């Protein structure tokens, strides 16, 4: 199988930019490669065949380069529907092979998130069951992390993360994070904290809470 | 009639290259005539004969023509575990040439093909191929519609069955007044023939340099048949179109198969899905019924009619002894939804081998007098055997049966004068239709200018 | 079938 | 009577009246005496007997063998025309008549030159060339005491789409994608010359093998032209019939089909066997026409037979009836036999006599009156047929002269198609009088001086 | 106009079979090849094979040999994809491909065909308000739809009322069960003085709870 090394795996740009990815093979295609499209949310696109050939009906600010085992697809002034994932295809040999794709992000200035923790509901306690919801919100650069404590020391265990796409209007990121433990066990501590660690601050933004207590 | 035989203009290719075995009139945006000449064995790049085409602006006294310049190099493609091939060693660009609008289609019919696959293939095979070109944008474009990927194994294991691999696809060509391309492939699904057609403007807008295989989904192929009427009649030796079916919505075409049945050869007649409107069977096996066909309106009544060259038929003489002097068909077109009776006239050559009927050319009224004439042309007729044209005028009950015109090759012995022919178009815009002649033998073509009437 | 076959 | 009602001027005139005229040119002539009128009448006015002039229509022979009864032996002093040479004089608007006989000799030599077919169809139909040379040469044994027999193969023009091209070693091995081998491709190649040592077919044969090409036509015609125009290859013999067999299982390629290999050039008819005994033209050179091949057949006095099997038997069939003289013969497993097939086929070859006549002038026009079987006499008939080898027949003409022409000598010749013998007639128009040859030019008598005295009357000399 | 419409998407047990269908519009299906792609977030793009419609010959990727099977009806005019014994690492959304010119190209693609293999039976979601701690400018509150199966959820603020300043996260499945979260943002005279309810729906178990943020 020829191996399909497509860098970079994201990059953040503006509109009227123009940015080129690129796509590495194991070995010689002659120029048979096909670029793809997936604007998020949606089905594929084609936008380039054959190494340099434009799709019917795809703008000419595209344009596909390169030969040997090395090519580039170059987006000149990009534009707002342009911000989505791209991949690139080999056909030179069975099997079809694709590169890892490259996500087309919006840039913007930096913006710490907006952090929030909120202990476990009436109702799910009296069902038998504890979880600890720690909201994440409207921040950037996407690379964040979020760290659980209980009685001041890391829990690993018991822990789901769901992030959102960049926001429209904002271009912003948001997070959510989730402790779920069982009722007895929550009952056996009494402080809950999650700690934020953004690029923003240095230090980690902490956001805690003490149960049998308000 | 009133061709002049005197002055003639000539133009003339490299020697050996077969300049003239193939032609047709082409105007430019602005209305310019000009000559598209065919020579398919112009030496290439390694000097080997690969043909080529010259496109010749009109001059009264003619001359040396500029080449209309083909990607002739040979190409390769690694692509899906497979390897595409062409050769274009001995391929006969320019086998034919017919020109529609501002574009010229020049076909290479013995352009070889192979595909590769460790070590399988699918065998070389000669399936043909077509350059399309328009000189005023230097816009180029293929068309090989024959082109597959399938393995020989594959072939046998299915018996044969819708096999292009000799399709020979540009052998015959003609464009209908739509701009759809139709291409004669008499060696198609093993050498019953078949008919590939396509819109020009597709096949300009699907076409890109390097793919070698590429979708033209507009296109429609005729089809593979088990009966065995069929097999070996090169079914698209000659092709042509015109309008017998009364809807002028639909164009019909006509194929020729001059060994269709056995040898006894027949054309037919179909609609643009291939349909059989129409089958005409020859006369004499191996006659080569078929070999030529034209379409025109002979008799003024505006339905186009079916002229048939059977270029060996062998005519009965005295003493029970056939002579090959060869003959054409006249069948006129009925009013309203009607079958072709028998021939309306049978025209006959006279020197013997003179292969009368060989060519069949529309004139459009050569002598103004409100019916269309034809042109027959006998490539090794005339006294001294070196070729001959003879003009025959239409009239209401169809052609006349004597020439009103004889044209006598003014080259030597072998140039095969009269082999191609085209005409219906005023060259130099004096009011009349001229006639140009081919003459690969000795690569030259003769322009022939009609003149006001003498008589 | 069609071809050079006993 | 209508001699002397036309009122003639000359002794020339009289003659071209009716052939039943005469002139006399005596002096001593009455006074109002025609001097154009029947033999008898004139003889009855004391007419001397010299100066009767009088041609009379005679028909004499000059050269008259008598028929062989054996056409073995001797070097071709063979005779089957009689009488071979007459003299034939006519005089104006007259008419002659005389007869030919015609002779099927008995033990005639014969030439049987084998075009065999060795495309890869033929594999299961090698049968039939097995022991051909010794099975061929029984069967003849009891129509001929001097048989030859030669050999030659072909197969197809060795060019793309005919022929694989590949892989290269299909091109060595046409065979090499199945699991066999097989002969490299080739169009016609000569193997064994006309000889009478028949262990010398047999062993050849063993040595042939089938090649294999790939569209179902074959290229037996141009091996069929081949082995008629190269006679010196071949060998066949000035004195003896020339049976070309021709064998193959499948259609045949004819001319025009080579544009498909890209040949376009016309068969020139001409032999391009050499040294190598291979067909050279056979890739640059189309297939020949019907006509060019029934040409040279007629040329080189070869009869064609189709020895086909029964799957195209009909296409030969056809194909006979457009090339006189051919026949055809069943291919079979089944049969009269499939190989006395050629002993029957030269029985129906030699069971046919047609007369042919050559230069015959435009004055001339012939009559004929066959007579077949047993004295059966068949009107405005000049052939023959249902015969056996040893028959005769004959023929009864009749040679009718339109007016009188410019030339007083011509010659044509009557020939049975096929036959070596011929009749020769040396004509010759008697429209003259022997005075004439003795006449007055600027006479004493006529006018003068300024006409001429001949035959007894007064013409005008030339110039007026 | 060359469109794949595929068949909706699937919900089926381990260890069972699929059958997914790819019908042309515009065109005949047994112009070209027909490739099938699976697609998963984490290991991404995987051609699985392709067949020819017109003859029916077909070629897989080694790694699908056995569980893929493509086929091709040129009668309804539909290519299918057939996968058996199915497992989770079959979840992935599919895709029919064909080219537009060249032979062998990747150009035109089906709108995709999700695929889900689970056990689970339909189960409704629990709700729970999520209401702050005990004083800033602005409030942030929360709900937690936790246990649920299968997706999607409808998720809402006062009955769409509130649609700006919300955020709805992406379902993630808790062992055989959907979890989903959505925060919302408000000045701190909104709440608690305006009343704010949580609206989630389910149309698989057909129940719709609504839940309001109470204070603590
Ligand atoms: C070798 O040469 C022979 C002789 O020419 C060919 O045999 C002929 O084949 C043709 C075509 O198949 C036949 O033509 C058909 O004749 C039918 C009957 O008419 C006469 O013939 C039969 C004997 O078969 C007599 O019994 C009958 O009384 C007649 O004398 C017609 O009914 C057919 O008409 C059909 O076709 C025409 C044209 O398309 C249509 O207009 C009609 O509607 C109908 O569909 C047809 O005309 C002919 O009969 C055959 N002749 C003989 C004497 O057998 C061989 O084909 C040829 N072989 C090869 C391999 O070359
Ligand atoms: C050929 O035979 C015909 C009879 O079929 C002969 O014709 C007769 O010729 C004799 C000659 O004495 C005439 O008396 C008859 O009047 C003729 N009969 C008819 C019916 O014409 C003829 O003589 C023969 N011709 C040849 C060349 O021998
Ligand atoms: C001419 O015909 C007669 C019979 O009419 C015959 O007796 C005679 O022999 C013939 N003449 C010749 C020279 O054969
Ligand atoms: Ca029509
Ligand atoms: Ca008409
Ligand atoms: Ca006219
Ligand atoms: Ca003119
Ligand atoms: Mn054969
Ligand atoms: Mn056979
Ligand atoms: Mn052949």
């Amino acid at each position: 199988d020829i191996l399909m090394t497509q860098s970079p795996s994201s990059m953040s740009v503006s509109l009227g930019d123009t940015v080129s990815i690129t796509c590495h093979a194991s070995q010689g295609i002659s120029s048979n490669i096909g670029w793809l499209q997936q604007k998020p949310g949606k089905s594929f696109m084609g936008l380039i065949y054959y190494g340099t050939n434009l799709v019917d009906g795809v703008p000419s600010r595209f344009s596909g380069s390169g030969s040997g085992a090395d090519y580039s697809l170059t987006i000149s002034s990009l534009d707002s529907e342009d911000f989505a994932d791209y991949y690139c295809v080999q056909y030179a040999q069975l099997p079809y092979t694709f590169g890892g794709g490259t996500k087309l992000e919006i840039k913007r200035a930096d913006a710490a998130p907006t952090v929030s923790i909120f202990p476990p509901s009436s109702e799910q306690l009296t069902s038998g069951g504890a979880s600890v919801v720690c909201f994440l919100n409207n921040f950037y650069p996407k690379d964040i992390n979020v760290k659980w404590k209980i009685d001041g020391s890391e829990r690993q265990n018991g822990v789901l993360n769901s992030w959102t796409d960049q926001d429209s209007k904002d271009s912003t990121y948001s997070m959510s994070s989730t402790l779920t433990l069982t009722k007895d066990e929550y009952e056996r501590h009494n402080s809950y904290t999650c700690e934020a660690t953004h690029k923003t601050s240095t230090s980690p933004i902490v956001k805690s809470f003490n149960r049998n207590e308000c | 009639l009133n061709l002049d035989p005197v002055q003639l203009t000539f133009y003339a290719g490299p020697n050996g290259s077969q300049f003239g075995f193939s032609l047709d009139f082409h105007k430019d945006s602005h209305g310019r005539v000009a000559i598209v000449v065919g020579a398919p064995r112009t030496l290439g790049p390694s000097q080997e004969e690969t043909g080529g085409v010259f496109l010749c602006p009109w001059r009264a006294e003619g001359g040396q023509c500029p080449s209309l310049l083909f990607d002739l190099r040979d190409e390769t493609r690694n692509v899906g575990s497979q390897t595409l091939q062409t050769f274009k060693a001995r391929q006969g660009l320019g086998a034919s040439v017919v020109s529609w609008s501002d574009v010229i289609v020049a076909c290479a019919p013995w352009q070889h093909w192979n595909v590769l696959e460790k070590t399988e293939e699918a065998e070389k095979t000669p399936v043909g191929s077509c350059f399309l070109a328009q000189p005023e944008s230097g816009r180029r474009a293929e068309y090989s519609p024959c082109r597959g990927n399938t393995l020989s194994r594959i072939y046998v294991e299915n018996d044969f069955s819708w096999d292009k691999r000799y399709c020979e696809a540009g052998f015959s060509s003609v464009v209908t007044q739509a701009g759809e391309l139709v291409l004669g492939a008499p060696g198609g699904y093993y050498f019953l023939g078949l008919l590939a057609q396509a819109p020009v403007a597709d096949i300009f807008s699907s076409y890109r340099p390097g793919i070698l295989l590429w979708h033209v989904s507009s296109q429609s192929l005729s089809f593979d048949s088990s009966n065995p009427e069929y097999f070996d009649g090169y079914w698209g030796y000659s092709v042509a179109v015109g309008e017998f079916d009364g809807d002028l919505n639909t164009t019909e075409y006509v194929v020729g198969a001059p060994t269709w049945s056995w040898t006894l050869g027949a054309v037919e007649i179909l609609d643009s899905y291939y349909q059989r409107l129409h089958r005409l069977r020859g006369e004499q096996m191996a006659s080569y019924f078929g070999h030529s066909v034209a379409v025109t309106d002979v008799n003024g009544d505006g339905r186009h009619d079916l002229l048939v060259g059977a270029p060996l038929y062998m005519e009965s003489r005295a003493d029970r002894k056939l002579a090959e002097v060869g003959r054409v068909y006249l069948f006129l077109q009925p009013r309203g939804p009607h079958a072709l009776g028998a021939p309306s006239l049978l025209l006959t050559g006279t020197q013997l081998y003179g292969r009368f009927g060989s060519a069949i050319a529309p004139l459009g009224d050569l002598d103004r007098d409100g019916y269309n004439d034809i042109a027959v042309a006998a490539p090794y007729g005339g006294p001294s055997g070196r070729g001959q044209v003879l003009v025959f005028l239409g009239q209401s009950e169809g052609l006349r049966s004597r020439p009103s015109q004889v044209l006598d090759s003014p080259f030597p012995t072998g140039s095969a004068f009269g082999f191609s022919l085209r005409g219906a178009v005023d060259i130099d815009d004096n009011g009349y239709p001229d006639l140009i002649v081919g003459a690969y033998g000795a690569n030259q073509v003769a322009v022939y200018r009609a003149q006001p009437v003498v008589k | 079938g069609r071809g050079d076959s006993p | 009577n209508i001699c002397t009602t036309r009122g003639v001027s000359s002794c020339q005139q009289c003659l071209a009246v009716s052939p039943m005229c005469a002139w006399c040119s005596d002096e001593a002539l009455p006074l109002g005496s025609p001097r154009c009128d029947l033999k008898e009448n004139l003889l009855k006015d004391n007419c001397a007997p010299e100066s009767i002039e009088f041609p009379v229509s005679e028909a004499r022979v000059l050269e008259d063998r008598p028929l062989s009864d054996k056409g073995s032996g001797d070097s071709s002093q063979v005779t089957q025309v009689s009488p071979q040479r007459i003299a034939l004089r006519l005089r104006p608007d007259d008419s002659k008549n005389f007869s030919i006989q015609v002779r099927q000799v008995e033990d005639y030599p014969v030439d049987i030159y084998y075009l065999m077919d060795l495309s890869y169809s033929m594999k299961d139909d090698l049968w039939s060339i097995q022991n051909l040379g010794t099975k061929l040469a029984t069967q003849m044994r009891k129509l001929t005491s001097n048989l030859r027999i030669g050999f030659g193969a072909f197969v197809d023009k060795p060019v793309s789409p005919y022929m694989y091209i590949s892989p290269p070693e299909a091109l060595e091995n046409p065979c090499y994608d199945m699991k066999t081998t097989c002969l490299p491709m080739f169009g016609y190649k000569h193997v064994l010359t006309l000889t009478d040592q028949v262990t010398r077919f047999n062993e050849e044969v063993k040595k042939q093998s089938v090649s294999r090409n790939r569209d179902a036509p074959e290229g037996g015609f141009d091996a069929i032209m081949q082995a008629t125009v190269c006679d010196e290859k071949i060998g066949w013999r000035n004195d003896a019939s020339h049976l070309l067999v021709f064998t193959t299982d499948a259609k045949t390629h004819i001319a025009l089909d080579g544009r498909l290999a890209g040949i376009v050039q016309p068969n020139d008819g001409q032999c391009h066997v050499g040294s190598d005994n291979h067909y050279s033209a056979s890739t640059t050179m189309d297939y020949p026409s019907l006509g060019l091949m029934t040409e040279k057949l007629s040329q080189k006095n070869i009869n064609l037979i189709f020895a086909v099997t029964e799957n195209v038997v009909n296409l030969y069939q056809n194909y006979s009836e457009l090339i006189p003289g051919t026949t055809v013969g069943v291919l079979s497993m089944d049969s009269s036999n499939v190989l006395q097939l050629i002993v029957d086929a030269y029985g129906k070859i030699r069971s046919k006599v047609e007369l042919e006549v050559r230069d015959l002038p435009e004055e001339l026009s012939l009559s004929f009156n066959a007579t077949c079987l047993n004295n059966e006499v068949i009107p405005g008939l000049k052939s023959c047929m249902g015969l056996k080898i040893g028959d005769t027949v004959s023929f009864s003409i009749e040679a009718k002269v339109r007016g009188c022409p410019q030339e007083k000598e011509k010659s044509f010749t009557i020939k049975p198609v096929g036959f070596k013998d011929s009749l020769i007639v040396q004509v010759t128009f008697d429209c003259d009088c022997a005075c004439q040859a003795q006449a007055e030019p600027n006479s004493h008598r006529c006018n003068n001086g300024n006409g001429t005295f001949e035959c007894g009357v007064c013409r005008c000399g030339p110039g007026w | 106009e060359v469109q794949l419409q595929q068949s909706g998407a699937e919900l089926v047990k381990p260890g069972a079979s699929v059958k997914l269908s790819c019908t042309a519009s515009g065109f005949n299906i047994k112009d070209t090849y027909v490739h099938w792609v699976k697609q998963r977030p984490e290991q991404g793009l995987e051609w699985i094979g392709r067949i020819d419609p017109a003859n029916g010959y077909t070629k897989y990727d080694p790694k699908f040999q056995g569980k893929a099977t493509i086929t091709a009806d040129t009668s309804s005019n539909t290519a299918y994809l057939q996968l058996s014994s199915l497992t989770s690492e079959d979840t992935a959304v599919y895709y029919c491909v064909r080219p537009l010119y060249d032979y062998y190209a990747m150009d035109y693609w089906g709108q995709g065909t999700s695929v889900t293999v689970s056990s689970a039976k339909t189960t409704a979601p629990s709700v729970y308000p999520l209401a702050p701690v005990c004083t800033g400018s602005s409030v942030t509150l929360g709900c937690l739809v936790k246990g649920y199966f299968p997706e999607p959820v409808t998720l809402t603020w006062n009955s769409g009322s509130l649609s700006s300043g919300v955020h709805t996260f992406p379902a993630v499945l808790q062992s055989d069960l959907y979890t989903l979260s959505s925060s919302v943002t408000v000045t701190s005279s909104t709440w608690p003085s305006q009343s704010i309810t949580c609206n989630v729906a389910h149309p698989a178990s057909s129940t719709k709870v609504d839940k309001k943020i109470e204070p603590r």
